[PDB]
């Protein structure tokens, strides 16, 4: 077999892929926080608007 | 000794396809984040203006 070929392929020169992967993760977390904040704020807008109509 | 030349090229091509996969991912996420954070700002602004409208009525 040749598992060592593929494993060695993935192991050398990986600072790029790992740096890209890290940044990719960070953006998915930021994108999660922004979405929860938009959810939180929209509840507020719903909540506040409901008080005005009274 | 050629089984290694085609295997080194198959690996280099796989990473390139992998990288271009990520870079576009990173490119698309930033543009969605700019659009979300732009959306968040607008809501914070509207939430402040509504709150002000309430406090100005008692
Ligand atoms: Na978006």
């Amino acid at each position: 077999r040749n598992k060592l070929a593929a494993a060695k392929c993935r192991n050398r020169r990986r600072e790029l892929t790992d740096r890209l992967q890290a940044e990719t993760d960070q953006l998915e977390e930021e994108k999660a926080e922004l979405e929860s904040e938009i959810a939180e704020l929209q509840k507020e807008k719903e909540r506040l608007e409901f008080v005005l109509v009274a | 000794r050629l089984r290694n030349r085609i295997a080194a090229s198959k690996c280099r091509k796989r990473k390139l396809e992998r990288i271009s996969r990520l870079e576009e991912k990173v490119k698309t996420l930033k543009s969605q984040n700019t659009e979300l954070a732009s959306t968040a700002s607008l809501l914070r602004e509207q939430v402040a203006q509504l709150k002000q409208k309430v406090l100005s009525h008692v």
